[PDB]
């Protein structure tokens, strides 16, 4: 049943809603460390007519 | 790292807003779950790390030590599923609370790209496992059992924060990368050679060493199953994993400091062994054979060699899971006797067939029988030894004898024989426990087809 | 119950220290460690010994 | 077949001799080698066949991916941690390949000595000098560096090799 | 369900402590 | 004993005949990519480097 | 494309069928020992084919299908050699074998668990192939581990019994000391020859030191059953007839005259070696027959009887002459 | 450090003047949900002391003492990161005015260098 | 009696009161789905899948490119004469040693 199944079940949606947010937050986490994207001296690469980063 | 990290943590909410009678089954679900998500972190390369953050980094050594740590947690759920029937509702809560607790100290614990935050969590996993040993506990020595434990880590981790500290205002960084790049070697002086103990004795208390391993077999014999499994398996190899980690500035003082860690071990081997051959109770028997298995590896890693180094972290993963299997096994069998004594009950295996295969599939498994990782680890620690003196061979075959004559003394004395005529309350075996064995076995006989996921960095 | 409480947790209590019990104890838990010690250093200085002079023939000597 | 290169893996011309029945038994090896190859080798074969020609019709490809040089360690400055990262990746990728070395050197003669059958002290002389070149020439780079090796110290080995060499040189010469 | 009488005592040097113990063993006093 | 032997064989061939009918199929449909020079003026995306079909869409997917 | 490897490899899996099958339906019947029965018989008779071209022409492989793994500059890989004596003793082994097992449906009708007793004896048959075909010694290392666990499961059929037990542990015990000698001649080639593959072990080697032939000797000793560790062999005979008459009288326990037969480019090499092997098969001959003039139980006599033959091709390879230890095999 | 003797520092300011030129933390800051964290634990405590339902007794009270814990946090955070400025701005001040104590280091290379090798063996 | 206690009870057998028992807990619906989720997450979708998962994991190690790489270098060493490995791992002249002297 619809709007009760919720009241006893609510608790399944709560470690991938984590998981989610954390793969957010892996990633807002590794956009402060570009001091170096496409600066490596190995991997310096010319960029691609469309193409803004190396990586995101 | 954060998407094992914050899935962990969710389970505390999670878990406490459960039903009164769904909490078992939420709780194991979830936990598989994160199991899968942690099985990424395997495909290390060959270059330096995953360097996740500023804060947590990944590397081919810890990552089989991580994704065991992930997979311990539902076994040790269904493992404590049987004694907790008659506990209240908040006290199961408290019960997995501490179970989640520990996985995530552990969890942050073996990445710690900073070695100061490595030692607050490396001891934060002190006290969740002391009030589970000192609460949920059947015998009256847990009260000592938890003091001992508490107390041998305790005095051995004090000095290492002190030079820690030390090193960070010399070296100016603690950050492993910047430790691992910068090393320098250490002068032959007293004070360095102080600093050598202080960040040694540590790691070495706690994996143990012969000599301060009276802790283990009272901290394994009176805590609950899964204070033991968490115990054999996972914490006992936070001492080798930062002994492995920590022996980057240490040299080339080690080349003459290690004899007498070295000896210590390689006669303890020695002497645990033969003290499992006279033995009155399952866990101390099963306890001692981990020290046995520990004095191996610390062998391997004082010897500082790559083969060394691969067959020590070998060894922690396959002892881990044929440590945890063998005090699953035990604590079915105590559940039924309520008296945990070797010889009270025999011949079981008329009675229970399928539990004396499991009892016959550990103990060849603990015998390091080939191909199992076993024997892999085994076999790298005895080479690499080899190598550093000929005559270490005596004792590591010494070793290896005495330990197949303990392993085949277990199985035959509880499993051979005529049954005990005065018991008549022994059970058809559950479903859970079958359950619990296979999935303790299975992991070790796939591993022993990719041996390259557990050979660490120096493969 | 009693054999076991016997065994195992009745041992320190009614043990002293005398001199049967201490020469023993110095001796099995002593004598080995430094004899091994002994043995393995001396094996470990030949061998040093021989590298420093050369005279060892290490090839294909190459996994360590 | 030419998955392989013939030049790195060599291979002798592998001469066999030719039948020649001194009786008119008819051997039975020959007879079992025929009905083998109907009844086994013409399905496999066909099989084959048809999943070649599945493949054929979805082709794609992959590459090898190829590194820029950058400088050593031995150009690189006492604290620049940039610079003894890069040199520290580059020293362990070129381990990696001196190992794959040593190892397509094993493999060749093991190859040849089972190849040669009971003259393989003889035949595969010139196998075993290249494995003993090979070898040295790996034992005296990447031995003895430890389980924690790293740029630093195999640079700081050959500077320790060079001194006792050049002593070595230096006091012959002026003897 | 043991008392602490039935568990294993001290060596006792007194005769009476000793008949003690014998029967504590289920043995004779001489036969101990 | 027989009860749970049967449940642990129902379960892994419940999962496991899908997986390896799947990797029949990709195998014998899609497999094997070749090995080619790279083109000039043209670089690979990260998950062309490697051979196997299931490992190029484990790689695109999540790494 | 030339069947000798798709045969020689095809019989040790067809060895394997009724392993996997042992799940099935089939093992709940009365159908099993027949059917394991006709599937060693066929495996024999598909192995006659490889002997017959080897005859004809000399046929010698090695096949290294499966990489393991890789150690640095070792590689360890799924390796099956393939030579004279493996191709002659694969059908002689499936030959008894099939013998045994036909005996076994008669003398083994009334236990119970006879279809437990047929799958021990196919693996039993399974590791024994493994060691006999194996390439490099760590594969050697797993059969030779695998026939003492197998040795150990059979001599305790019966676990009621004690004795059974005893003479269990007791066998482990003996070849857990030859182990002890076999692991550190394995150490001891890895160390040195960079190697536990045996084409470079045998290149590499030209003159071998003492240490690792004294070790192959001593695993030999354990598991082969000589003087110096024989009551082992006769203890086993608490298992039953087949067993025994398979296991412990000609197909395992000449495992260790086998071990030191495969290395026997080496054993020429040495001379203290060859005079110690001689010297322990002259001593365990004459004091395993001597135990067997007087014995009373048939089977002991027997068993005494293969102690004697044991060290009778222990002096053959003692005096140099590998090939004649292996025709009396 | 001992900034308590700092010329021209105001006696009893939690924060001065200047420290407005520093960026303010943002409301999402790390510490700050940690503050709100502590709020809301100090909240079930309070629920449980009280033998009170503890997850959902007072929600106003909840509410009050995690804006309450969420306000100290951001103006302690202000005052740590103006300390923090503080010192970096007084170390590089010091370290430019005294150039004779912290000389340039003669930059070396790798190759010219001689690090004894010790082997392992 | 030295105080006031319960008699301690006896072990309650799970099969008495519930045969197919299962061993997980005595209200025999949530037992029974506990068993199911149990061995669905931890045969069927952990064990398999990621096992697989595994097996098939992408080459981030270097193992084909460095056998590609010591191909190429091999190949080349051979065809010029070049001896195959170089005993030093750094060229000569890069390197400064101290002079002695002495
Ligand atoms: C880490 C891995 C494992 C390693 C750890 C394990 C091993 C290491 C730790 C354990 C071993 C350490 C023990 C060494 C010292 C401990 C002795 C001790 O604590 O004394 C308590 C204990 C307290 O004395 P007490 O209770 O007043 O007298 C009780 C006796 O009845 C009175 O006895 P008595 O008066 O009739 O005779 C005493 C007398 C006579 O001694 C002898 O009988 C023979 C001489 C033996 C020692 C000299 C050689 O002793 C001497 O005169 C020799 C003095 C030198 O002393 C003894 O009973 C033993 C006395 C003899 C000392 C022998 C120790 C030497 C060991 C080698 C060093
Ligand atoms: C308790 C147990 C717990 C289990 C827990 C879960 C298990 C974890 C393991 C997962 C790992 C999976 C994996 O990685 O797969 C490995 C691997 C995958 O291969 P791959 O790397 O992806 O492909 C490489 C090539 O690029 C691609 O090669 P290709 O494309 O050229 O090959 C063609 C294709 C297709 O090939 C063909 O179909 C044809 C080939 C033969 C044709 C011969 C002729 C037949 C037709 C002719 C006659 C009809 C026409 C004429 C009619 C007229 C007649 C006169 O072959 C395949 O598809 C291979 C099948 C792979 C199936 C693997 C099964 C894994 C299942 C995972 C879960 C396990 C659950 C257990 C139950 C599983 C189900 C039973 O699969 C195998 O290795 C299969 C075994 C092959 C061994 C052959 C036997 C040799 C034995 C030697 C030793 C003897 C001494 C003893
Ligand atoms: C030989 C190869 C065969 C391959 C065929 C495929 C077999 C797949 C099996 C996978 C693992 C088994 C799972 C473990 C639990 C078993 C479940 C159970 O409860 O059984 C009841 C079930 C039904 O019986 P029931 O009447 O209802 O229950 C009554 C009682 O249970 C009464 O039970 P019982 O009296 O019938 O005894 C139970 C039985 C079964 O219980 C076990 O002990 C099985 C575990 C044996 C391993 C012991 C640990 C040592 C480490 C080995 C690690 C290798 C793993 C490789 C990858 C595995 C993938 C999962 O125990 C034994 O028979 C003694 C085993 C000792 C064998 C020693 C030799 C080991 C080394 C041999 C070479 C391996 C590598 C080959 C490399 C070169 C050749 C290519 O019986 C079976 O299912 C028997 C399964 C067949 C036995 C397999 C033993 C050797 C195979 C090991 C892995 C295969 C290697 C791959 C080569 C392929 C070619
Ligand atoms: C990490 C820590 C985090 C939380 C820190 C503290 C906060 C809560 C503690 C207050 C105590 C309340 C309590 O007792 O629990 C009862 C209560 C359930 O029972 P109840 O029917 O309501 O009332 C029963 C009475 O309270 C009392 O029931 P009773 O009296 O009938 O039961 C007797 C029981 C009652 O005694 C207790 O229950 C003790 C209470 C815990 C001690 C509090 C310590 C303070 C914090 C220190 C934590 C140390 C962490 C460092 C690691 C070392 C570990 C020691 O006492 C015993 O069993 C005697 C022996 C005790 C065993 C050993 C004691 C060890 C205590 C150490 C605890 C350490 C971990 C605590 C984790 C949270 C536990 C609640 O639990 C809760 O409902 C609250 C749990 C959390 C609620 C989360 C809901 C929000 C999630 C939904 C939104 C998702 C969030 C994410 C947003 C984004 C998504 C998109
Ligand atoms: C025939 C096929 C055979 C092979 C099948 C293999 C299937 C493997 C399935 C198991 C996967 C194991 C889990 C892997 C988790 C690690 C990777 C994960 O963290 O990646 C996340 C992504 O994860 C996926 O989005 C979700 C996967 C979770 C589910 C896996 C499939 C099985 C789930 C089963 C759950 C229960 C099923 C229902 C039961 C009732 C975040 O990726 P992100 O860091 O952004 O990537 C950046 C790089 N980009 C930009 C190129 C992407
Ligand atoms: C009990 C269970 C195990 C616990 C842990 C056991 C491990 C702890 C053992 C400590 C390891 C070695 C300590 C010192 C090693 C240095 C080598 C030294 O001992 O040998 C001689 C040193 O001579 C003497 O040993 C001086 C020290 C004597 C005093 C130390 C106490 C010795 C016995 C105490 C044992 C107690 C151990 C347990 C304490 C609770 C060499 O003389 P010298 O070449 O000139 O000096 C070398 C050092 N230099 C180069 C820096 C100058
Ligand atoms: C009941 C009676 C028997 C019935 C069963 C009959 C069937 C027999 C099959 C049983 C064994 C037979 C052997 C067959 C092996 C073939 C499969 C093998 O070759 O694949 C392996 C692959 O298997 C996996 O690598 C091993 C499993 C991974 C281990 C992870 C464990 C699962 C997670 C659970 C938690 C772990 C806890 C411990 C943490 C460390 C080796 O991989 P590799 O040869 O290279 O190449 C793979 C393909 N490539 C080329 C594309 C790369
Ligand atoms: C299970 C129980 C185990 C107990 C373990 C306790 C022993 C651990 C080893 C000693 C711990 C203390 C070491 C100090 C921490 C290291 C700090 C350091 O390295 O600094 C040194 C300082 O070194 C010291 O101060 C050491 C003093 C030790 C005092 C405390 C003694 C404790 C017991 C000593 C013997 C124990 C050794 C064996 C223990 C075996 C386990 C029982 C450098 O001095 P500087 O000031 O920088 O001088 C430079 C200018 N020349």
């Amino acid at each position: 049943n619809v709007l009760q199944i919720v009241r006893d079940h609510w608790v399944h949606i709560l470690v991938p809603v984590g998981f989610v947010f954390g793969c957010y937050l892996d990633r807002r986490s590794d956009e402060k460390l570009t001091a170096f994207r496409n600066k490596s001296l190995l991997f310096k690469r010319e960029l691609r007519p469309n193409e803004e980063v190396t990586w995101k | 790292m954060l998407k094992i990290i914050i899935p962990t943590t969710m389970l505390l909410p999670m878990t406490w807003m459960s039903k009164h009678n769904m909490i078992w089954i939420n709780a194991t679900v979830h936990s598989l779950l994160i199991s899968l998500i942690s099985l990424s972190l395997l495909n290390q390369l060959g270059e330096n790390s995953l360097n996740f953050s500023l804060t947590f980094f990944s590397d081919s050594l810890s990552a089989p030590l991580l994704v065991l740590t992930t997979w311990l947690l539902p076994l040790m759920l269904m493992a404590s599923q049987s004694h907790l029937s008659k506990e209240t509702t908040t006290r199961k809560k408290l019960y997995i609370t501490m179970l989640i607790l520990l996985q995530l100290f552990l969890i942050m614990t073996f990445t710690a790209t900073e070695l100061i935050l490595f030692y607050i969590l490396f001891e934060a996993t002190l006290v969740p496992t002391l009030i589970i040993i000192t609460r949920w506990g059947n015998q009256t020595e847990r009260l000592n059992a938890g003091l001992y434990f508490l107390f041998y880590t305790l005095a051995g981790s004090l000095p290492l924060l002190v030079a820690l500290v030390y090193i960070q205002n010399t070296t100016g960084s603690l950050n492993f990368l910047i430790i691992h790049y910068w090393s320098h070697p250490l002068s032959n002086s007293w004070s360095n050679i102080f600093m050598w103990l202080a960040c040694i004795m540590a790691f070495m208390v706690k994996m143990p060493l012969y000599g301060l391993h009276l802790w283990l077999p009272k901290a394994h014999v009176e805590a609950p199953i899964a204070g033991s499994m968490v115990l054999a398996a996972v914490l006992l190899k936070l001492g080798g994993y930062g002994m492995m980690r920590i022996t980057t500035i240490l040299n080339p003082l080690t080349n003459y400091m290690a004899y007498p860690f070295l000896m210590l071990s390689m006669w303890g081997m020695i002497m645990t062994s033969s003290i499992c051959l006279r033995q009155t109770d399952l866990k101390s028997l099963i306890a001692y054979s981990s020290v046995s298995h520990m004095a191996l590896v610390i062998v391997a890693i004082m010897i500082q060699t790559p083969w060394s180094f691969m067959g020590a972290t070998a060894l922690m993963i396959a002892h881990g899971l044929t440590s945890s299997m063998l005090f699953c096994l035990a604590n079915t069998n105590y559940e039924r006797v309520h008296s945990r004594t070797m010889i009270l009950a025999r011949g079981l295996q008329t009675l229970l067939p399928l539990m004396a295969t499991w009892w016959l599939v550990a103990s060849l498994t603990n015998l390091a029988l080939p191909p199992s990782i076993n024997l892999i680890g085994e076999l790298f620690i005895i080479t690499a030894s080899f190598s550093w003196s000929n005559i270490t061979i005596i004792l590591m075959g010494m070793n290896m004898m005495i330990t197949a004559l303990y392993s085949l003394y277990m199985l035959i004395t509880t499993q051979r024989g005529k049954y005990t005529h005065h018991i008549n309350n022994i059970k058809p075996s559950f479903t859970r426990e079958n359950a619990l064995m296979a999935l303790h076995i299975l992991p070790l006989l796939l591993l022993t087809l990719n041996p390259k996921m557990i050979l660490g960095p120096l493969y | 119950i009693r054999w076991t409480y016997a065994r195992s947790a009745n041992i320190y209590p009614n043990f002293r220290p005398t001199p049967k019990t201490s020469l023993l104890g110095a001796l099995f838990g002593i004598g080995p460690l430094f004899f091994w010690y002994y043995v393995f250093k001396t094996d470990r200085d030949k061998k040093e010994k021989l590298i420093q002079e050369g005279k060892l023939d290490q090839t294909f000597n190459i996994s360590y | 077949p030419d998955s392989w290169d013939k030049d790195v893996y060599p291979e002798p011309p592998r001469r066999t001799p030719a039948p020649a029945p001194q009786t008119s038994l008819p051997n039975p090896v020959t007879y079992l080698t025929k009905i083998f190859d109907l009844l086994v080798d013409r399905p496999v074969t066909l099989a084959r066949e048809f999943i070649e020609q599945q493949h054929a019709k979805n082709r794609y490809y992959y590459y090898h991916r190829e590194f820029r040089r950058v400088p050593d360690i031995t150009e690189c400055e006492e604290k620049d941690i940039l610079c003894m990262f890069e040199a520290e990746m580059q020293w362990r990728r070129d381990y990696k390949v001196d190992q794959e070395i040593v190892n397509i050197i094993q493999e060749r003669l093991k190859a040849c000595q089972q190849r040669e059958g009971e003259s393989y002290r003889q035949n595969c002389a010139k196998e075993l000098e290249q494995f003993t070149q090979v070898s040295k020439a790996f034992q005296d780079r990447y031995s003895d560096l430890g389980a924690h090796y790293s740029a630093r110290k195999c640079l700081a080995k050959q500077k320790q090799r060079m001194l006792a060499e050049r002593k070595a040189a230096k006091e012959a010469a002026a003897a | 369900h043991v008392t602490k009488d039935m568990f294993p005592g001290p060596y006792p040097k007194t005769p009476e402590e000793r008949a003690a113990a014998a029967k504590k063993y289920n043995m004779r006093v001489e036969d101990y | 004993d027989r009860r749970f032997l049967k449940l642990m064989r129902f379960y892994i061939l419940l999962t496991g005949i899908p997986v390896a009918i799947g990797i029949t199929l990709v195998n014998v449909f899609i497999g094997e990519a070749e090995l080619a020079d790279i083109p000039e003026g043209y670089v690979p995306e990260h998950w062309e480097y490697f051979k196997h079909p299931i490992s190029r869409w484990i790689a695109r997917t999540f790494y | 494309m030339n069947p000798f490897a798709s045969l020689t490899l095809t019989t040790l899996t067809i060895l394997t069928i009724p392993i996997m099958m042992s799940n099935s339906n089939i093992y709940k019947t009365n159908l099993y020992p027949n059917y394991v029965k006709t599937t060693v018989s066929y495996a024999f008779t598909l192995s006659l084919v490889p002997l017959l071209m080897f005859m004809h022409t000399g046929q010698e492989m090695i096949i290294s299908n499966w990489h393991w793994m890789t150690l640095q500059t070792v590689e360890l890989s799924l390796s099956f050699k393939m030579d004279y004596f493996s191709v002659m003793f694969i059908p002689v082994a499936l030959f008894v074998t099939w013998s045994i097992m036909e005996f076994s449906m008669w003398y083994m009708h009334s236990d119970p668990f006879i279809n437990r007793f047929f799958k021990y004896l196919l693996l039993f048959l399974i590791t024994m192939m493994i060691l006999v075909t194996a390439n490099n010694l760590f594969q050697l290392f797993i059969g030779w581990e695998g026939v003492g666990i197998m040795s150990f499961l059979l001599i305790g059929w019966w676990h009621g019994r004690t004795d059974a037990n005893t003479a269990a542990l007791q066998a482990i015990l003996y070849n857990r000391i030859g182990d002890i000698g076999f692991v550190l001649s394995m150490a001891w080639f890895l160390t040195h020859s960079n190697a536990w593959d045996l084409q470079q072990i045998f290149m590499l080697n030209n003159e071998c030191p003492n240490m690792p032939l004294i070790g192959l000797l001593l695993a030999a000793a354990g598991k082969s059953a000589q003087f110096g560790l024989h009551p082992w062999l006769p203890s086993a005979m608490e298992g039953p007839t087949p067993v025994s008459a398979l296991l412990h009288s000609s197909t395992m326990v000449v495992a260790g005259v086998f071990l030191l037969i495969r290395f026997y480019p080496l054993m020429e090499t040495n001379k203290l070696v060859q005079t110690m092997t001689l010297c322990l098969g002259a001593i365990t001959t004459l004091f395993t027959a001597l135990c067997a003039i007087t014995q009373n139980d048939i089977k002991k006599i027997v068993a005494f009887s293969t102690s004697s033959q044991l060290g009778l091709m222990m002096v053959t390879i003692g005096i140099n002459q590998p090939h004649l230890a292996f025709l009396h095999i | 450090t001992m900034m308590s003797g700092r010329p021209g520092r105001v006696p009893l300011q939690f924060l001065p003047n200047e420290a407005r030129s520093l960026p303010p933390p943002k409301l999402t800051d790390p510490r700050l949900v940690y503050m709100g964290f502590l709020g809301y634990c100090s909240g079930l405590i309070d629920n449980a002391i009280r033998r009170r339902p503890v997850v959902s007794a007072g929600l106003h009270r909840q509410l009050l003492y995690v804006t309450s814990f969420v306000f100290f946090g951001y103006y302690l955070l202000k005052r740590q990161d103006y300390m923090y400025a503080l010192r970096d701005h007084d170390m590089f001040a010091y370290v430019k005015s005294h150039p004779e104590d912290f000389p340039e280091k003669d930059k070396k290379t790798y190759g010219e260098i001689l690090e004894e090798f010790h082997p392992v063996r | 009696i030295r105080l006031q206690e319960d008699p301690d009870p006896e072990d309650e057998n799970l099969y008495e009161k519930n045969p197919d028992s299962h061993g997980y807990d005595k209200d025999p619906i949530v037992d029974l789905w506990n068993m199911r989720v149990v061995f669905f997450f931890g045969f069927s979708i952990v064990l398999v899948l990621g096992s697989t998962f595994v097996a098939y994991l992408p080459d981030y190690r270097m193992q084909e490119w460095a056998r590609r790489e010591a191909e190429r270098l091999v190949k080349y060493r051979e065809a010029n004469g070049l001896p195959l490995m170089e005993s030093n791992c750094f060229d000569p002249n890069k390197i400064q040693l101290p002079e002695d002297e002495d």
